[PDB]
């Protein structure tokens, strides 16, 4: 009588890619939240519109925020860089031409 | 972060 919904549109999981609040426990699709699906692994922790206004998080203080990861500088890669390293693995750590 | 896709 009803199958299991997420997100702000609340429609189930159809297979699509999503993220999972840390606030709440909820989940929300990329295409809702106009994120592009390229920066999958660019998320290092997410928030939800309705946890960052303070309305279903856990806070009561401050409210969380979506932090982002910093992307390998090659203009091709959208991995997350290394710990110091400015690329995602020792296969793209190349700077210059020579 | 936590990502999920069923396909
Ligand atoms: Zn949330
Ligand atoms: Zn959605
Ligand atoms: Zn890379």
């Amino acid at each position: 009588t009803g199958e299991d919904v997420y997100c702000i549109c609340k429609r189930p999981d159809y297979g699509e890619l999503m993220v999972g609040c840390d606030g709440c426990d909820d989940w929300f699709h990329f295409t809702c939240l106009h994120i592009p699906e390229q920066f999958k692994d660019l998320v290092f922790s997410f928030y939800c519109p309705y946890c960052q206004a303070g309305i279903t998080g856990k806070n009561k203080g401050s409210l969380p925020k979506t932090l982002w990861k910093r992307k390998c500088r090659i203009s091709d890669c959208y991995k997350p860089c290394l710990q110091d390293s400015k690329y995602c693995s020792e296969e793209h750590g190349r700077e210059f031409v020579n | 972060a936590r990502t999920k896709q069923t396909a």
